[PDB]
């Protein structure tokens, strides 16, 4: 027996990247349309709203030690905001093809992009996000 | 040398032949000019199966490519932005081909699905949908 | 569907997906911490970052731990033992010499300190009797047993008109049902009271006179302080005159009534 309760849906375009902010009722979603969005889900009230690019947002993933989300899309682009103005942080081409997936450190300022380019990259944001390392 | 899988086709720029195109299935195109070893560009058309075919639009108003994949899809492309211009899809099985006609404002296509389309080469859309009677 | 999240430190064990046509968050369930702390400062806890599930630990509290208000403890870990079943409660005995593990229709019991094994069996629910070496559970056909010395008591019995809910521990045996909370005299079974409330939990105090019933309130009050006249119910008892679906009338007392919501609490006298 697992108590299931369903705490809050919301219809969009589809939504291929989903997180969960460790402290703030949020989530994020990242959308098939380059919409990226972030929800309070216990209010039900949409915190705020970005198009990205007019290419799908495959990826994304919050980064609350820093205030920002971090979002990958098919244009081939790593682009990086702050959530607490919807401020761009980086915006730079990381693969030569479609991003699919990002995983962040949870201690070390480390990222690491998959992509169809048949390659992981690593990326180090207090080193000016330079690639340190391509698997 | 610089393609990763089987070169499927090849064509010159009818408005530059001292360049030439070429469609491979490692899903890429690349564009070189006659005496460089390395391309002038690489375009990653992203349809996961490979490019069978790779075709330029004659005309000067646009610089145009498209290719086709048997992932189903074709797509245009603008060669100066590297950019995805349109995709049309309403094949059933692999698409062997698909060109911009010299003339009429159309793009033809083939596939194993034994079907030839005509595209409307401004909207995009399905025009004809013709059946030989000959299969793939 | 085509993506998928938890929360990343399991809140309300949340979760996320998302689809073609948008994306859902649910809960799969409370998230209280299952822990317990015994009468002088033991505390038992089962889980936590860097362990099994099924992984009990224990550390002590002491007068000292020099720190402020507003800042967690540190008190030394250690490990007490380890469980076979999923932990879903874990409570000392009123005593502090037992610590019982209910998870997923079993129940096990082991000594505070060392980790005796003593008892174990299919339960849907467990409370201690006020006793430390006795307890009432909800078998699996869902019906009440009670034991002592960890030896079932047959020809003990509260015989019930509706499915159980669950039980409460405290001065009488308290159980859930029908949408009301019924004690019963833990001795003989014997109704003593028929509380008319749909109680989310009920709380006694140290010397069993004052009980907070808290309220479901799934939307009035949010609890129910009452004062329990255990001479009341010996007497009616004695007069064979107690009514079978109420009880006693004179065995309580509503004394006032909360309106603040109730997540935990305890009677300090």
């Amino acid at each position: 027996k697992l108590d299931i309760k369903k705490t809050f849906s919301n219809r969009s375009d589809r939504v291929k990247g989903i997180d969960f902010h460790p402290t703030e009722p949020w989530v994020l979603t990242t959308l098939y349309s380059g919409r990226v969005e972030i929800w309070n889900y216990e209010t039900q009230v949409e915190v705020r709203s970005i198009q990205v690019t007019e290419t799908p947002v495959r990826a994304g993933k919050f980064i609350a030690r820093k205030n920002w989300i971090i979002v990958g899309s098919d244009d081939f682009r790593i682009r990086v905001f702050n959530y607490n103005t919807g401020e761009k942080v980086v915006d730079f081409e990381a693969h030569p093809d479609y991003i699919r997936s990002i995983a962040v450190h949870p201690t070390k300022p480390y990222v690491l992009s998959g992509s169809d380019d048949l390659t992981v990259k690593l990326w180090n944001w207090e080193n000016n996000w330079a690639l340190e390392q391509t698997f | 040398e610089g393609h990763e899988h089987f070169v499927m086709c090849v064509a010159f720029n009818p408005k530059d032949p001292s360049t030439f195109a070429s469609g491979c299935l490692d899903r890429t195109v690349k564009v070189w000019s006659l005496g460089q070893s390395t391309p002038n560009f690489t375009l990653t058309t992203g349809q996961e199966r490979g490019v069978n075919y790779v075709d330029y639009y004659p005309l000067p108003d646009k610089p145009y490519m498209i290719t086709a994949s048997d992932d189903l899809t074709i797509k245009i492309w603008d060669y100066q932005t590297k950019s995805c211009v349109a995709t049309l899809e309403g094949h059933m099985s692999n698409v062997s081909f698909a060109v911009f006609h010299p003339t009429l404002p159309i793009i033809i296509s083939g596939s194993e699905d034994g079907t030839l389309k005509i595209w409307n080469s401004s909207t995009y859309k399905v025009e004809k949908t013709l059946n030989v009677g000959l299969e793939r | 569907s085509w993506c998928i999240a938890t929360h990343p430190t399991g809140r309300k064990n949340y979760i996320a997906s998302g689809f073609d046509n948008g994306f859902t968050v649910l809960s799969l369930g409370n998230d209280e911490p299952t822990l317990s702390l015994d009468p002088v400062g033991k505390l038992v806890w089962s889980g936590g970052k860097n362990a099994a599930a099924s992984d009990i630990f224990t550390a002590v509290i002491r007068g000292n731990e020099e720190v402020e208000q507003d800042e967690p403890l540190s008190l030394q870990t250690k490990e007490l033992g380890s469980v076979d079943v999923f932990p879903q409660s874990l409570a000392h005995s009123p005593n502090g010499r037992f610590v019982t593990v209910v998870g997923d229709g079993e129940y096990v019991i082991y000594t505070a300190l060392a980790w005796r094994n003593k008892a174990f069996g299919k339960c849907q629910d467990f409370v201690w009797g006020p006793d430390s070496n006795s307890y009432a559970l909800i078998d699996e056909t869902g019906q009440i047993k009670y034991y002592k010395n960890f030896k079932e008591v047959t020809s003990w019995s509260v015989p019930m008109h509706s499915a159980i809910d669950r039980l409460f521990s405290g001065a009488l045996l308290g159980v859930k049902s029908d949408g009301f909370v019924y004690f019963f005299d833990w001795d003989n079974g014997t109704l003593v009271r028929r509380i008319d409330v749909n109680a989310k939990d009920v709380i006694w105090s140290d010397n069993g006179e004052l009980v907070m019933i808290v309220n479901t309130n799934s939307n009035e009050a949010s609890g129910y302080t009452l004062l329990f006249n255990k001479d009341a119910y010996l007497e009616a008892a004695n007069n064979g005159n107690i009514d079978d679906s109420e009880g006693v009338d004179e065995a309580f007392d509503v004394l006032y009534e909360l309106s603040e919501s109730i997540t935990s609490g305890k009677w300090v006298g």
